[PDB]
């Protein structure tokens, strides 16, 4: 029938992916692992394991060496690399199949045909896809610059013949600007690198980035499925997909798919790959990539199409054709995917941070929610991998119900111990502009001009959550004074009817009063009534509370005796400082006196001996990064960092002994 | 005499609000535990102005007597609060712990927490090569009725940590070490 044992050659939630469907297959699952990966998930999931190397991957999932001693120790019949590390290696791959195991994935023959930029471009042109024409020599006359253009078309770019950066491009569309910016460019890019010969080729407004995935079959055939527009993105990588694009009709994905296919069945690419296409404003659409490997973003496909990928790759190595004809491929409703990265928004779109996690809940009880998670609480995120935390998947019957079921998954997913970028997902979900539909590939770009910010609350939003916040305040407090009678010493209930409480936010204090009728709080807020009923239930990482009929879930992240309070609302945490009317009023005489933040001034805990360094100058630094490790009593007390940023100054090397308070390294 | 009569009976706090000089500074060395106020609070039993006139030595307020040198040097004060209103917030939950009198057993109250749950993140905490690391408190946190702990000298004798919290409803201590 099929295989007895395939070996994963990967880490993390994909190596789960495929683990789970050969259980589902009835096949035995190998897994590889670094030291420190030795207890992650896909290693607990698998039935056999192999140790290959150190924490880096170029010693554990990049040493082909070792994982060959590993696919024949455990005699092992086909490997799945998944994605990543190994999946366009050649050398393995050939090193591979010379020892008669199969290789789930492409052979090495289409890994070569894409290898570069003019494989691909002639492929389009074969195949017929489109690869819209330039001009083929030097624009020299002031002339030829616009007639040129008037031959193959109207929007025309000028740019260099060599180079890159802005070196003498112009964006044109009329004739008059075109001659301008050739002229401009043509006399002053001389001065830049020495050269000054432009050329002209043509270009799209307001791009969408849209895929097309295609399955191949070993006997010649292959088909096409649905799209996936991958517009939301930062720094070159997606975060948020959508399946049934929106910006293609029946007769447009027909037209598209076909020529993905035309490209797959001319270089007889017999694997699962996609073809991405970019589209401008006016649905005229152009070839821009092929590529061979199963993509993170083949979780969004299945839920609408209602096929197993992982299933059909592993049936087509063994040697079976396409179980599907073209006819049966359609659109069952909708799915949109959000990836969860441990990474903070805030410092230039996602900057890796470094930790444990101490508390982690899927939202698997909701409806239309599917999690594809790697981790499991008691995980390590470190330096040495993507920062993926997980893929959050919602599907439903209509883009509104998806869209709305999204953003509760995104509520009820509880991320605990490291940062992480739900506050960015929420609110992009709930643009008017995404809802709409109106995305580019640089759509976070002119959003968030001036960086992240977190999610703005409108007035009936602030008073709902100083209304919670106030409420869940005194449920505290309440709680606070129920105890078990002692009947040597009785205790009686102060009679408090109203709770007079001063709320600060951000830099503003409202006058907030609530009382207590059983299971629902009245809470005024500055003039405005509010019932807020819940079950109060104060130990759960998620509390569910009704507020005037709107129902909210929110997560109370921390709290202080101080009225210091850290809830999370719509996915943003809010520091709120809640104090009695009589604390507030007295609060006044306070001194303030303000600290010094010497976060950059990095000093030896505990006295010893250095025995590494992470850093020289220059590098990076994450917050809870490690960057020194002293050794004393034969330990390794490890000193990371409070701040991100780059360091300035490395102060003690490798090999020098310190005591308690020197400064090991100084950060900018 | 009656702070010494006291003992073992009721529990005695003693908040430091202010500066405390000559025989008042012995009352918070008999009562249970001693609070200060962070630059607001002193502890000594002599002035600056008699330890220059005894001894040729230089000191100020702070130094001789703050609340930083107590709670982090001499540990003699248990814990500074950062200004008066945030220490009797503070002190009100600590006081929350404590029974009324050594006859009465260790309070219980109203708790949400199930006692029957499990915690998973503890399995990997303790790495397996011994000269690595870790933070107890994490341990500590995760088992605690709600993830409250009251810490006891955060700053002092760091290698041992000891402190209040709850389980199941019912007071109790936490002795550990800190391996980091
Ligand atoms: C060892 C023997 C014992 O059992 S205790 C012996 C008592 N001897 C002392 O403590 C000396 C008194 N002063 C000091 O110790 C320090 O200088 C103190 C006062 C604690 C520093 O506090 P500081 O903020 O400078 O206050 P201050 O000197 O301005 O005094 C404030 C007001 O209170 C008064 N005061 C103070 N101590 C006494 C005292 N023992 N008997 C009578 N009055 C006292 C001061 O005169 C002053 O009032 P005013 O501001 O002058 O109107």
């Amino acid at each position: 029938k099929t295989f007895d044992k395939i070996l994963v050659a990967n880490r993390g939630e994909i190596a789960c992916r495929v683990i789970r469907t050969c259980k589902k297959m009835g096949i035995k699952t190998v897994a590889i692992h670094s030291d420190v990966d030795a207890s992650s998930v896909h290693v607990k999931m698998a039935d056999e394991a192999v140790c290959v190397g150190p924490a880096p991957t170029s010693k554990s999932y990049l040493n082909m060496d070792a994982i060959m001693e590993a696919i024949k120790k455990t005699r092992a019949q086909a490997v799945h690399p998944g994605y990543g590390f190994l999946s366009e290696n050649k050398e393995f791959a050939r090193c591979l199949a010379a020892e008669d195991v199969v290789f789930i994935g492409p052979d090495t023959h289409a890994i070569q045909a894409m290898g570069d930029k003019i494989e691909s471009k002639l492929l389009a042109k074969k195949a017929e896809v489109n690869t819209i024409p330039g001009f083929d020599g030097v624009v020299k006359d002031a002339e030829e610059a616009v007639r040129i253009a008037r031959e193959i078309g109207y929007p025309v770019m000028i740019k260099a013949s060599a180079g890159g950066g802005g070196k003498g491009m112009r964006i044109a569309w009329d004739d008059e600007e075109t001659r301008d910016g050739f002229r401009l460019s043509s006399q002053e890019a001389a001065s830049s690198f020495g050269d000054d010969r432009l050329l002209i080729e043509k270009f799209i407004d307001n791009p969408r980035h849209i895929e097309i995935q295609v399955l191949g079959d070993k006997h010649g055939n292959a088909l096409w499925l649905n799209e996936r527009e991958c517009s939301i993105q930062r720094r070159n990588q997606k975060v948020v997909e959508e399946a049934p694009s929106i910006f293609l009709d029946a007769e447009t994905r027909r037209a598209m798919g076909e020529q993905a296919v035309a490209l797959a069945r001319a270089v007889k690419y017999s694997s699962a790959g996609t073809v991405e296409f970019l589209v401008d404003s006016k649905k005229n659409f152009y070839f821009l990539e092929m590529n061979t490997r199963l993509q993170v973003e083949h979780p969004v496909t299945e839920c609408i199409t209602g096929l197993d990928l992982v299933q059909e790759m592993i049936r087509v190595a063994k040697g079976y054709p396409l179980r599907h004809k073209q006819a049966d491929i359609r659109i069952n409703g909708w799915a949109v995917e959000c990836r969860v990265y441990a990474e903070d928004p805030y410092k230039s779109f996602g900057l890796p941070s470094i930790g444990r996690l101490s508390q982690y809940q899927e939202p698997l009880h909701l409806p239309g929610v599917r999690v594809d998670s790697g981790i499991q609480p008691g995980s390590d995120i470190s330096i040495y991998y993507d920062p993926m935390i997980s893929k959050l998947i919602t599907y439903g019957s209509d883009r509104t119900e998806a869209l709305k079921r999204m953003a509760d998954a995104l509520d009820n997913y509880v991320i605990r111990g490291v940062t992480h970028n739900i506050a960015l997902l929420r609110e992009v979900i709930i643009n008017s502009r995404f809802v709409k539909g109106d995305i580019s590939t640089k759509f976070l770009s002119d959003v968030y001009p001036d960086g992240f910010k977190g999610h703005m609350l409108t007035k009936s939003e602030k008073n709902q959550l100083l209304a919670i916040a106030s409420s869940l305040f005194v449920a505290f407090q309440l709680r606070a004074q129920h105890f078990q009678e002692n009947s040597r010493m009785p205790v009686i209930k102060p009679d408090i009817a109203n709770w007079e409480l001063s709320v600060k936010l951000h830099d503003k204090v409202h006058t907030v009063v609530a009382s207590n009728n059983g299971s629902v709080f009245s809470v005024e807020v500055d003039g405005s009534k509010l019932n807020v009923t819940s079950t109060w239930n104060l130990a759960s990482p998620l509390l569910s509370v009704s507020v005037d009929g709107t129902q909210r879930t929110v997560q109370c992240l921390s709290r202080e005796a101080g009225g210091n309070m850290s809830i999370q609302f719509l996915g943003t945490v809010y520091k709120v400082n809640i104090l009695t009317r009589l604390a507030a009023e007295l609060n006044k005489f306070m001194l303030e006196k303000v600290t010094e933040d010497t976060s950059s001034v990095l000093r030896s805990p505990m006295p010893g001996v250095v025995v590494a360094v992470s850093v020289k100058p220059g590098d990076a630094v994450a917050e809870g990064q490690e960057i020194c490790v002293i050794e004393a009593m034969k330990m390794q007390n490890s000193m990371t960092a409070g701040k991100t940023g780059t360091v300035k100054s490395v102060h003690c090397q490798a090999g020098d002994t310190v005591g308690e308070g020197d400064l090991l390294v100084e950060l900018e | 005499l009656r702070n010494v009569t006291a003992s073992g009976v009721i529990p005695q706090i003693s908040l430091i609000m202010g500066p405390c000089a000559g025989g008042a500074v012995y009352s918070p060395a008999l009562t249970d535990f001693t609070f200060m106020v962070k630059d607001t609070s002193y502890l000594f039993i002599t002035g600056p102005d008699v330890v220059k006139s005894v001894t040729n030595e230089d000191v100020t307020q702070e130094e001789l007597g703050g609340a930083k040198t107590h709670t982090t040097m001499s540990g003699v004060a248990h814990r500074a609060f950062e200004n008066d209103v945030d220490a009797l917030c503070n002190l009100r939950d600590f006081f929350n712990y404590l029974p009324l009198s050594s006859q009465d057993p260790a309070p219980v109250r109203e708790c949400h927490d199930p006692s029957d749950r499990l915690v998973p993140e503890l399995d990997t905490i303790v790495p397996l090569e011994s000269t690595k690391a870790y933070n107890m408190v994490d341990i500590i946190h995760s088992v605690v009725d709600e993830r409250e702990f009251f810490e006891i000298m955060p700053n002092y004798a760091k290698n041992i940590i000891v402190g209040f919290a709850r389980m199941n409803g019912r007071t109790v201590g936490i002795v550990g070490n800190q391996p980091k």
